[PDB]
Parts: structure tokens; C-alpha cells; sequence
RNA sequence: AUGUAUUAAGGAGAGUAUAACUUAAUUUAUGUUUAUGAUAGAGGUUAUCAACAUAUGAACUCUUAGAGAAAUUACUUAAUAAACGAAGUGAAUUGAAAUAUCUUAUUAACUUCAGGAAAAGAAAUCAAACGAGAUUCUAUGAUUAGUGUGAACGAAAAUAGAGCAGCCUAUUAAAAUAAGUAAAAUGGCUUUAAAGCUGUUUGAAUAUUGUGGGGAACCUUCCUCAAAGGCUAAAUAUAAUACAUGAGUUACAGAGAAAAGUACCGUGAGGGAAAGCUUUGAAAUAGUAGUUUU
RNA sequence: UCUUACUAUAGUCAGGACUAUAAAGGUCCGAACGGGUUAUCGUUGCAAAGAUAUCCGAAGAACUAUGGUAAGCGAGUGAA
RNA sequence: GACAUGAGUAACAAAAAAGAGUUUAAGGUACCUAAAAGGUAUCUUAGAGUCUCGCCUAAAGCUUAUGGCUACGUCAAGUAACGGCCUCUAAGUUUAUAAUCUGAAGAUUAUGACGAUGAGAAAACUUUGGUACCAACAUUUAAAAGUGAAAAUUGUGCAGGAAGGAUAAACCGUACCUAGAAUCUGAAACAAGUAAGCUAGUAGAGAAUACGAAGGCGUGAAUGAGAUAACAAUCAUAAAGGAACUCGGCAAACUAACUACCGUAACUUAGGGAUAAGGAGAGCUCAUUAGUCUCGAACGAGUAAAAAGGAAGAAGCAUGGAAUAUUGUUGUACGACUGUUUAAUUAAAACAAAGCACUUUGCAAAAAGACGAUAAGUCUAAGUAUUGAGUGUGAUUUCUGCCCGAUGCCGGCUGGUUAACGAAUUUUC
RNA sequence: CUUGGCCGUUAAAUGCGGUCUUGCAUGAAUGAUGUAACGAUACAACAGCUGUCUCUAUGAUUGACUCAGUGAAAUUGGAAUAACUGUGCAGAUACAGUUUACCUCUAGUUAGACGAGAAGACCCUAUGCAGCUUUACUGUUACUAAUUAUUGAAUACGAUU
């Protein structure tokens, strides 16, 4: 469906600029991507498409049982003709009767955990790479959806079942996100095996100013270039910072490690918080 | 439809308004109809055309004299 | 932008969808194709009788001087429903 | 100095911006009409 | 300008006998008095040569069904401005010779709701040892008591006048006499510290056989009234109309408007003229004439 | 209805040249168009921002048209 | 308010331009004539036209818009040879409905309604998603050829390119003006400004440059006729010299365009520099002709065919003949670059910019940031750490050192301090 | 300080370029430094070219001038409105003295009328303003912290002692 209106220019329902440096880009359409993947059965990949709304690539899959077509985030290496399947609604009877038992983590992971398959995080073994990690049991994928991103399964709340078979006891699983944060994720959370496509996205270069304008990005004016009435950094004869600690146009510290997360909003899913670089030079 | 010129309510005084428009209709007849020709100025005496022509001339001169004055001029 | 703009807008002054009728009356309905279907139940006809042999004219000779009607002792002289009914029984009782 | 701001002006914008309906259908427009009506204006809009 | 009386929704567009007003744009009738009125003819367009009173036909479009670029569309026996009122919200200029408290100011303004008025109202009121007896408007009390560092702000009792009306069985249809109320702490408003209003947290009693509120910190006695339920005209405010009065105006006055919110200016909100008559003809100014000088 | 930005719907850019392309370039010369470098004139001007020459961009971060949105306690828009 | 002065002065100069005849109406004079009338001539006012000359010309022309203080006899079922109204929707709007939020006003989400600058059957008679789509660019296609559109076909590049509905003739518009000659905006009869189509021909690559067929114009006396001083403006030419001028080569001049021509340095991010520099050629006549075309009958002839062509020739001071395209080179600073800015005194070294770096954002109901008398909520975003926001620097080569004391920020004790609260206390009447 | 020293460029160098530096008061993303390419940026030099100049002259059109027609404006206390020296609210057409000049216009010109216009420009004053800044004074918020209330229970540990 088309992406049009004053929202493309950074305006909200009042008509005022709420997101700066937006507008004038190329005419786009939004692609309806399926981040839930509830329908079971095999799905045949028809092609990998470019999507201007996201950095990663999308795959047009077709349901062999129904014929309905859908869009999903393509994995690194996924090409046309491949067959993906979602085991979120449950395991198929063909996989259950064969193994006989209700669940066999051994052969299960060897028959379902393939690139582009959507499985509950509980069913994915430790150390596996995933790129559509969900948070809630019945929620969509929210983490590591961007290009070249992937999460790692660190641990699972489980115990052994008298024959070296691990069985889930708790309600959550631990995953390492792209930012390096090891947090807690539901047991029935969404997860797609593989890595998000377009791994070389962050190596591109636009080359000229006009290319950034085509992508709906408008010029960014520095605070030093403004007047005292317009910015805390404005004013001064010549180039002058004014002995003013870096801040946003509204007083928010722009450097030094000031966290903008609300203090009352404590994250109860975090096991190991992110590592703060603390302003040190990485290279 | 024939529109009428915008005018002031009292000619040279009052608010500006516009009279109602005039509507003319031309019907295509099944049988032709021809109008008589207007009488000649010599035969219009039943209407007192002689007196009417003198009065008309005087009115034309009066509007012409006013036009010369409206141009900011006078007759030498 | 001066005195003329302050006059009332008319259809002969502008284009681009400014339609304003002249109270002629709706004689039908519009279609989705841009045409008009006339509804002859809305079309009006003029009932003119036959004037052959009619001796009345819009003028009366000035030898007959004008005279108004008299209704002594009757406030609602010409609008009296009783006089209309009483005059009906004597003249026409059937209908 | 003054500028020719009425160059290329259209009468469809005059009716939309200053027309009668633009005022009877709004809260602030009703005040305008009632103010001009109290003063005795003949031209209440446009 | 004031006063008196009456009244209680206002405008526009276009058209038309250019005193006559709505496509019927000069409708049709009744009664009385008619020169001792009222305050023995001529005359239907060469008209309305009759005033008063009572009736009566007609009375378009928009504001004002819906929609829309008001006076259009499309339908149909579709229809209510301002000012004044009450509550809510609530400045700044200014003064203090600066300036914060204060003052300006329970002001202007805005919003909501309501009627011809609205609001208020028949004491949980004031007084002081005697007594008054609802509300509203005006004056005095009063540049007072009092408050405030100051600048300034500022009552009540009582008195006089305008009006006067008491009730619950309210002359329109309501109470089984009022509990999260009175009151307290705290944060504010008001304010003299009382009383009154109020967010938060708490929280009474049962009648002069002295129960409850008030009497300006507060306690006590006494006096006084009886909250947590209600009704009520008049005097008051505003607008329109008419009339009365004038050491009020008489045309650069009066009003903004003697044809006006028109013309004209402005995108718009908005701003906003000039202009009387048949009388009189000052000064300045211009061209000449007479006398005189150059 | 000016103007700044954004938004929707549309329109315009002679001809030639180079470049890997028939078409892939904020490429080149240069009209329309859009700018306003320099000089003179004008300064009760033709003009409360004009004239002449000269100069710059001219397939782009381009130009243009009809509508729409955002402005006045807090500041709308701003390649500032 | 009236009336003076400057002053009967300035101005009536877009470097298009006028000259001589003719004629209509009304009126004013003189004469003829005194019976008025009429005639002849002339002047004033308001017009018309002929011959000549010039100007504009991808306009100052024609047809139409926006618009209109110009004027009202402007005539349509539809197509050819037409728009509106009407149907459908975009951006948005909404004193409509419901729910929700909210000191009142109001705001939000959904739905509905409204809303073109878009889409709407047929007619010289008519009533699924590349099996795709109709953004840009390129290509191909109504078969005699060429050219310009329409629509379609195919393809290319990344910046990845609407919505919705469908599929016997009412009402409204129709006149004139389009800005160099009487009408739009600029206070106005203003040397400015404004949308679309057409816009002869010659000549060219061309909408460049020059001429200009038609048309219009050479302003409403808002002017006309003379004269041709100083001086001003706008131009033209110039002996010898050639920047001696001047703050400064300001201004002016030189140069210039074209060719499938020759040749072209340092340096370089290997692309450039470069159209470097510097040279050659050009018009007219003509020998000559492989094919094409034409005529005659393989062959012959022919440029009253397009082209090719040479060390050919003629004339002149001169053949890029007139007009059109405004120098070359060198060393630095600043900024990489194309761009943007004080509308109307500063266009730049300032702003932006690709790139680079730092901080922040885990999205479990609110990601952060921004907005919200203040919320619901909106943008962010139908995005997810290679995302978004903020801050500084400003391509690339070579590099980015020392100091965490001060300030800011972040983290951290079973710590100190610690308002409210509160164990323990105390007082007036 | 200062036209710093030296070299090149000029007949002549406070310029420009190169170079050395003890740099009042360079400096590393308020980035340091060097090239290619780009520039209506700023500076300097060479060649060519020229009325820029030596040093102007002639020519053309439009104005300027005259006749006819139409017909403004800023300005103006009133004017019979000379020169010099002196005087004087301190720079005289107007006062003192002396001198000079028949009356009146036209075209040129701008020395003066402290010429006109703009409270234009500067400085100062006001217990006059506006915007901006901050470790000015006094305040409001974003935000942070504790807690009554909405709001009821269990267990353990630690610290007070
Ligand atoms: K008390
Ligand atoms: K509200
Ligand atoms: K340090
Ligand atoms: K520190
Ligand atoms: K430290
Ligand atoms: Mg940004
Ligand atoms: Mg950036
Ligand atoms: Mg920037
Ligand atoms: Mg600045
Ligand atoms: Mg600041
Ligand atoms: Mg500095
Ligand atoms: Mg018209
Ligand atoms: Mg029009
Ligand atoms: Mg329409
Ligand atoms: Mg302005
Ligand atoms: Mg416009
Ligand atoms: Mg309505
Ligand atoms: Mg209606
Ligand atoms: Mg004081
Ligand atoms: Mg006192
Ligand atoms: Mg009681
Ligand atoms: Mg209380
Ligand atoms: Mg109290
Ligand atoms: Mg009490
Ligand atoms: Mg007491
Ligand atoms: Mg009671
Ligand atoms: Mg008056
Ligand atoms: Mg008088
Ligand atoms: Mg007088
Ligand atoms: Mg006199
Ligand atoms: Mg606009
Ligand atoms: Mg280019
Ligand atoms: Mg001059
Ligand atoms: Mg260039
Ligand atoms: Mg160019
Ligand atoms: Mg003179
Ligand atoms: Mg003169
Ligand atoms: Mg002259
Ligand atoms: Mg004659
Ligand atoms: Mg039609
Ligand atoms: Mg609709
Ligand atoms: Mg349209
Ligand atoms: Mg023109
Ligand atoms: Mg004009
Ligand atoms: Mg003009
Ligand atoms: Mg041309
Ligand atoms: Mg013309
Ligand atoms: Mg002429
Ligand atoms: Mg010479
Ligand atoms: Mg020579
Ligand atoms: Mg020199
Ligand atoms: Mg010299
Ligand atoms: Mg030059
Ligand atoms: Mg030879
Ligand atoms: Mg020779
Ligand atoms: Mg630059
Ligand atoms: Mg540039
Ligand atoms: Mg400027
Ligand atoms: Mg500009
Ligand atoms: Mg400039
Ligand atoms: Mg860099
Ligand atoms: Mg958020
Ligand atoms: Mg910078
Ligand atoms: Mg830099
Ligand atoms: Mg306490
Ligand atoms: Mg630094
Ligand atoms: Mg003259
Ligand atoms: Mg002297
Ligand atoms: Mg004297
Ligand atoms: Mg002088
Ligand atoms: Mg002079």
C-alpha cells in the first residue's frame, strides 16, 4: 500500500514538524511483511525482493497447501526455490508419529532447525543464530530484524529427563541480542533460524548529497551554526562552543553517557546489561 | 443568459449591486415566421416621431456635454 | 485585487466547478455517466383553455362605474361561510 | 515596502478563506459574523 | 442628555405604480362620526377630495433540513442577533517616584448555561443585656473601625429613600427536617486571626428539661439563631419604540453617520469618509482701473 | 492568494558533445526557463527594486502550476 | 479647508518612424446669395479608409486561461469539432455519528460525509499482480517515405515509482481584453510580472543567429514642429604609444562558433587535467564518379538530383564574406566537489554536503526523541542496534599526541547527611 | 614591535612567491597537514589586447535650447536678498565702517545661503524599553527522591542494640 501524506515529511496529526530532517524523498510503497508466521505447512520461496522500507531483503513465499503468497524477512543465503516452514502453531503429525514420542529434542532439531524455518525459541538448541526473535508468547518478531543482525541462544530453563534428554521447566529462554544485551525471552517466542540478509548493508556509501535526499533525509543544521535564541550552542563571534556541554535543542545531554530510558521503567527481562563504551575510541 | 452590469443602488450613490439577469430563448419553429419591416421615419407620425426625435436629440447632446465635462474639458 | 473582487461571485466570472442555477426546478436526475434523465412527473405543463367564443376582455367600459359589494350588519360579509351555504341550498342543492 | 501579493490570486480561494460558509460553520467565524452584524455591515463575508 | 410609558429575536438578497412594498409588490369588508367634524356638487388613473375603530386576501430567496463557494442545489407547511444575567477561567499597562508582597483587580477578556429580565431571598442573620426582623437598588454612616513596611485597600450595625409578601395546602405542585455532612489537620482562596469557599487525609451530636451553629485568636456563661431540603411578585440591568423637557447642538456643530457603517482602503480580522438650504459674502489670493512714486 | 518547509495531483527542460550503456552521470557547451556576478544608468526613477550589457546553473539537492497543512504566552518555517 | 510660491518651470525620450492623398457625421467661420435654402472653401470634435515607408515576428501575431469597475441579443444531449453540473477518489477538512481523553472551549481514533490540480462507457453516427504495472529514461510500432502526438510493446537504472469507483436529451459557462498601444497584478492609460496551444518561408544541429508571409503596430494631442550650443546618456572610429590610468586592467578591446582535422605539458584520487596549449581548413567556378536517383536505349547521357571530390581554377584589400558563441597562461590562500543564504546594499572563506566519530534507543503494551492549557494520542514506524534520535567534524592521501585535577555526565558502600513521617519531650489561655 | 631577515619577481616591492624562525597572541575531528579536480571567492605575475592613460578629436541618436498644446514637485517667518575688514550665541546679503553697483530677464555653473530631505549618524541623559547571556536577584517547570490514600497477605535475613 502507498506511503503518502504529510507523515512522510516528519509531521504528526497536528501538522507540525516532530521528526526533523525528513521529507522530499522518493515515492514509496509499504510492503506487508509477516512477522508472526502462524500458518503451518511448507512454504516455497518464489523470489528475493528489494524493500525500500527496510535494510534487509524480503522473500515472496507461497503456501503449497493454499497457494496464498506472503512476505517474510529473507535470511542470508536464502534464494528462490528454497522451502521454509513455520512450527509455531505446533509440530505436524508426520514429524510426531515418526519419532513416536511426543517430543525428541535430538532428532527434532535435526529436522526443523533449518535456515529460514520459524520455530519456538524453546525448540532451537543453544548456540544457534536467529534473526526474528520475538518477546511475548503470542507476539510478532521485534528483535534483530535489520540487515545482517542475529541473536544467539545462551541458556534455557530446563532439566534432564533421566535419559540425557533436556526438558523445559521454566517459562523463558535467554538470548544475546545484536547490541550485546543478554535478556530474557518467552518460551513460545518467535524465532527464525539464520541471519538477516544484506549483511553488507552497513558498508555502503551514498557518495553525494542528492542520494541522501532521495532517501527522504533532509539537511541537518548544527547548533553551533544557529543563534543563541535557536539553540543552547548558538551565539558567539566566530566558531564558538560557548563552554556549553553538548546538549540537544531542548537541553538533553548529547554526550557523556546520559541515559534517556525512563528510570521508573526498569527492564525486568535483562540478565546481562549492555556494555557501555563510556566515550572511548573504538579504533 | 444575459448578465446585467454591476451598478450602485442610487446610480452614483449607494452600495454596489447587480440586477437580475435576463434570459433569452430561441425556438426552432416548424413553420417559418417573418417579421414586418420597421416603418420609415416618414410614416411614424402615428407615434409622434417628430416630437420624439427632437427630444432624443436634446438628450443625446446633454449626455455628450456631460461626457466632455467628465473628461475634464469644456466646449470653447 | 480591488473593488471588483468585493462584488458577489457569479457563474460568468469563474470556471472550475462553480455551478449556480436559476431556480428553474429539478426535471429529473443525474446519472453516473455524466448525463441527465428527465422525469416527466416533475415536468410542468400549462393548462390553457379554449378561448374561442369567449366574450370577456381584461377591460370593462368606463360607463359602468366601479361599485363595491355591500353586506349590512355582517362583519365578514364576503367571507361568511353561512352565506356561502345558504346561497348553495337555494341555487345548487344537488352538488 | 508593499508587495504584489494578489498576483495570480484566484476567487476559489477567496470563497474558501473568507466566504460565508467558512464562518457560519465555525466557532470563531460566528463571532466574526456577529461582530460585523452588530456594526451594520452589508458585506459579512468575501 | 435625562425622565416617563410600552414592548422582549435581528439582518440581508432580489423584485416592484419612485409617498404607497413582496411576482396579489395601491386586496376585500364592518361600525361610528362627518365642520356644531376630527385634532345636496366634480372627481376610479384627470384616481386614491376621509378620518377613527374592528376585521380581512397576499406576503418571494438567504441566514434557517442535508450538501455547498449564503441568497444555489435539493427538499419541505424545516425557522431566534446584539446588549444585559449567573457561574467557571482570569491578565497586563499603571501606582508604589526602581521593584518582587501589594496595587491595578473577584477588573478587561474568554467559555458554558439561561430569561425577558436574570440573580438573590423569608435567618444555623445581626445586635448587646435594650432590641431589630427575607432579598434587591440608591445615599449616608466612611479619605471610619480595620488591614498593609509602604503606596494604598476598605466593612458592618444603624439611618433615609425606591419597593414591600409571605410561605411548605410553597397558587403548581418540592421535605417523612437532611452524615462522609458539621468540624479538624494540611495545601490554597477570601480575609482582620473569625465567618465563608476548597484539593488531600480523617471525622460529630439530637432541641430552651440547654442538642447543634454564631456572637472576629481561644475557653466559659449567657444571648441569639436552627446548616447539611425547597417555592416566591415588585423596586434592578440591557435593547428597541413612542412621547415630554432643555440659559443642549444648528452643518469642520450635533453622532461616525441631515442619503452611512454607504463610498473608499485592506487578502483578512478590521479601518472608515466627504456631502444641508433659495439667504449673507470676511480674509488670503489673482487680473485691472484711479491718485501718486519709481 | 506574498514568503519558508512539507504534502497530494500534474506539467516543463531547443540542439549538440563526452562517458561503460539505446537507456546507469548532483557530466560538458549552450537556448527556453531559472538565478542575480560585475559595471553603467536611474534615485520627486518607466519601476517604493526597473533598464542595458556582462555573468552563473540549465536531467537536477532542478524548475513550474492548482489545491492542502503548519504562525504569534510556549515560537510557525528555516541547506541558519 | 481654501489659495499662493517654486512655474507656465520639470515632464509627456521602451532607440519602431513616419510621409502624402481620400472620406462620413455634427457644429463654428468667410464668400456666393439676400426667396429661405443650397453651394464653395476652411476650422473644431468624433471616426473610417487608400498608396508608401518602417517596427515586432518561438511576438508587439492567432486561439484560449487565471483574472476583469471593459460591455450585456454570448444560442450545444453526446463524439467527430466541449467544459461544468453528475459518478469516483488523493492531499486534507468536518458545529455528522460512536467510543475515548479533557479546567470550559475542545482534542483523539474509527466510520460516514465532503473535497481535483487526477480518473470516468459508447459515437459519422452513439446512448489476476511480470499471467503484472502505466513513475522516470530508452527502444519499437498506424507499412510508399519522412516528421510530430496518442496508446501500446520491449528493455534499462536504482531513488523501486496514487486512490477509488467502475464501463430523446434539464441546468450553468460561451461577449470582449491577454499586455508595444485603451481592459489582468504592480495605488495608474506604469519600459515590471502572469498559464496553455498554434506560432509562413529561407537558412542551420537547433526554439541559436539574420531576414520576415500573414497579422498587428508605429499609444486617448498622454503631444506636435523646429534647431542640432555647452553638458549628460547610449554608441561609432582613431595617428604614434600600449596600463604610463587606477585602490585595483573598473570599463572597453583582443579572442570567439564549426570540422567526425592535426597536435596537446606539469601533475593526478588514474576518472582527469583537455575543447589544455598551439596549428589547419572554410565561400564561388571546375576536372573526376563505386553505388543510389533520373533520361534514353549491357551501354550512353545527366547535378534543371542528393552526395563525394582534388596539390584544379577565377576575382577582390579581404572568401569563420554580414549576424550569433568575450582572451590564453602561471603561482598562492580559503573551501574538496554540484549545491544553499541576509525577497529589496554583504553570494562569500558563511550554511549544507558525502565521509568520519561520539552519546543515546531491547520495542512486555510508552524504544528513545518530538508534539499534546494535558491527556488520550500522533509522527517516529506497519521501523527493531547494519533501527531511529541527538552532537561535533566536514571527500580522499598522510595523521589525530599529553592531562580525568576543575566542570558535566555515568557507576558505586549493609556509609554520612537526611524533608516528610516519627520513639522520646514541652508550653499559653 | 614591523616595511622581521634572506632569496626570486620590478629600472624602483610596505605586494606576491620560496625559505629561516625567539609563535606579543600556531596546533591536532572549535580538527593538523599536502596534492588532483572544481570556483562570477581573494591576492600576485606574464603574453595579447585595447581611448584606462599620454591627450583628446570627429561623427550618430535621444534629451538639453526655441515655437505650439497640456501641465507637477520637494520648498517657502517676511524680504527693497552686493564686496571687504571688524564686531557679535564665538564663521554675517541684513550690525559698524568704507567701498562698489542703471532697471529687468535668458542659458550655463554650483562657492555660499552653517542649501533641502531623512529626528538620518555619533556621544551622553532617563531610578524609559526590547531581545540575548550567566556561578545576578526572585520564581515557574522538565526531571529526580520519599510518602498518606487507592492497598491486602506470607517468609526470611540484615542492621539498630
Ligand atoms: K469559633
Ligand atoms: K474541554
Ligand atoms: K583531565
Ligand atoms: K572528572
Ligand atoms: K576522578
Ligand atoms: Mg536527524
Ligand atoms: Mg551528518
Ligand atoms: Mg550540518
Ligand atoms: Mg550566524
Ligand atoms: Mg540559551
Ligand atoms: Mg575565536
Ligand atoms: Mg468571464
Ligand atoms: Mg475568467
Ligand atoms: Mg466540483
Ligand atoms: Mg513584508
Ligand atoms: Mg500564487
Ligand atoms: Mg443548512
Ligand atoms: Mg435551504
Ligand atoms: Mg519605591
Ligand atoms: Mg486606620
Ligand atoms: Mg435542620
Ligand atoms: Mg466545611
Ligand atoms: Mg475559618
Ligand atoms: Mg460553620
Ligand atoms: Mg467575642
Ligand atoms: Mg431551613
Ligand atoms: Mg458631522
Ligand atoms: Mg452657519
Ligand atoms: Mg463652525
Ligand atoms: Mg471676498
Ligand atoms: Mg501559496
Ligand atoms: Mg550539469
Ligand atoms: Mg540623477
Ligand atoms: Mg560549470
Ligand atoms: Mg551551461
Ligand atoms: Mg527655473
Ligand atoms: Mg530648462
Ligand atoms: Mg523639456
Ligand atoms: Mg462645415
Ligand atoms: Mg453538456
Ligand atoms: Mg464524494
Ligand atoms: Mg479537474
Ligand atoms: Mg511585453
Ligand atoms: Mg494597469
Ligand atoms: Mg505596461
Ligand atoms: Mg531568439
Ligand atoms: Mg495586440
Ligand atoms: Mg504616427
Ligand atoms: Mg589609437
Ligand atoms: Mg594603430
Ligand atoms: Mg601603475
Ligand atoms: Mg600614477
Ligand atoms: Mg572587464
Ligand atoms: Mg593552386
Ligand atoms: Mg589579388
Ligand atoms: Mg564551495
Ligand atoms: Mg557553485
Ligand atoms: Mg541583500
Ligand atoms: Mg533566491
Ligand atoms: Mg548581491
Ligand atoms: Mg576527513
Ligand atoms: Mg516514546
Ligand atoms: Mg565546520
Ligand atoms: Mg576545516
Ligand atoms: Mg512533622
Ligand atoms: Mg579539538
Ligand atoms: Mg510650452
Ligand atoms: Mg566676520
Ligand atoms: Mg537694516
Ligand atoms: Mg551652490
Ligand atoms: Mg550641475
Amino acid at each position: 500500500f502507498p506511503k503518502k501524506g504529510q507523515s512522510k515529511g516528519g509531521r504528526n496529526h497536528s501538522g507540525r514538524v516532530t521528526v526533523r530532517h525528513r521529507g522530499g524523498g522518493h515515492k514509496r510503497r509499504i510492503r506487508m511483511v509477516d512477522f508472526e508466521r502462524w500458518i503451518p505447512g511448507p512454504h516455497t520461496v518464489l523470489r528475493i525482493e528489494y524493500d525500500p522500507g527496510r535494510s534487509a531483503h524480503i522473500a515472496l513465499v507461497k503456501e503449497e497447501a493454499t497457494g496464498r503468497k506472503s512476505y517474510i524477512v529473507a535470511a542470508d543465503g536464502m534464494r528462490a526455490g528454497d522451502v521454509v516452514q513455520s512450527y509455531r502453531s505446533g509440530l505436524p503429525q508426520d514429524l510426531l508419529d515418526s519419532m513416536g514420542g511426543v517430543v525428541d529434542p535430538g532428532i527434532l532439531a535435526a529436522r526443523t532447525c533449518w535456515r529460514g524455518n520459524c520455530l519456538p525459541v524453546s525448540m532451537i538448541p543453544v548456540g544457534t543464530q536467529i534473526y526474528c526473535v520475538g518477546s511475548r508468547p503470542d507476539g510478532k518478531a521485534v528483535f534483530c530484524r535489520s540487515a545482517g543482525t542475529y541473536a544467539t541462544i545462551i541458556s534455557k530453563e530446563e532439566e534432564t529427563r533421566e535419559d540425557g534428554t533436556k526438558v523445559m521447566t521454566g517459562k523463558f529462554v535467554n538470548v544475546r541480542l545484536q547490541s550485546g544485551e543478554i535478556r530474557r525471552v518467552s518460551k513460545d517466542a518467535c524465532a527464525t533460524v539464520g541471519i538477516a540478509s544484506n549483511i553488507m548493508h552497513h558498508y555502503r556509501q551514498l557518495g553525494k548529497a542528492g542520494r541522501s535526499r532521495w532517501l527522504n533525509i533532509r539537511p541537518t543544521v548544527r547548533g553551533l551554526a544557529m543563534n543563541a535564541n535557536d539553540h543552547p550552542h548558538g551565539g558567539g563571534r566566530g566558531k564558538s562552543k560557548g563552554n556549553r556541554h553538548p546538549v540537544s535543542p531542548w537541553g538533553t545531554p548529547a554526550k557523556g553517557g546520559y541515559k534517556t530510558r525512563r528510570k521508573s521503567n526498569v527492564n525486568k527481562w535483562v540478565v546481562t546489561p549492555r556494555v557501555r563504551n563510556m566515550g572511548v575510541r573504538r579504533n | 443568459v444575459n448578465q446585467r452590469m454591476h451598478e450602485q443602488r442610487h446610480g452614483d450613490v449607494g452600495n454596489w449591486r447587480r440586477p437580475k439577469s435576463q434570459k433569452m430563448m430561441i425556438a426552432e419553429l416548424a413553420k417559418p415566421f417573418v417579421w414586418p419591416k420597421p416603418p420609415a421615419e416618414d410614416a411614424r407620425e402615428a407615434f409622434d416621431y417628430a416630437m420624439w426625435k427632437k427630444q432624443k436629440t436634446a438628450q443625446e447632446q446633454d449626455t455628450k456635454f456631460q461626457g466632455i465635462r467628465a473628461q475634464g474639458e469644456v466646449v470653447p | 485585487g480591488l473593488k471588483y473582487r468585493k462584488l458577489r461571485l457569479t457563474t460568468k466570472d469563474v470556471n472550475k466547478g462553480f455551478y449556480k442555477g436559476n431556480r428553474t426546478g429539478s426535471m429529473g436526475t443525474h446519472t453516473s455517466y455524466g448525463t441527465y434523465k428527465i422525469d416527466y412527473t416533475k415536468v410542468r405543463t400549462y393548462v390553457c383553455p379554449d378561448l374561442t367564443g369567449f366574450k370577456l376582455t381584461p377591460f370593462v367600459s368606463k360607463t359602468i362605474r366601479p361599485v363595491h359589494d355591500q353586506f349590512p350588519g355582517d362583519k365578514l360579509g364576503p367571507k361568511n361561510p353561512a352565506t356561502y351555504l345558504a346561497r348553495w341550498k337555494s341555487e345548487n342543492g344537488l352538488d | 515596502g508593499p508587495r504584489p501579493t494578489m498576483s495570480g490570486a484566484t476567487r476559489l480561494v477567496q470563497k474558501r478563506r473568507h466566504g460565508f460558509l467558512s464562518r457560519v460553520k465555525t466557532k470563531n467565524g460566528q463571532k466574526t459574523l456577529k461582530r460585523r452584524l452588530a456594526k451594520g455591515r452589508l458585506r459579512l463575508s468575501a
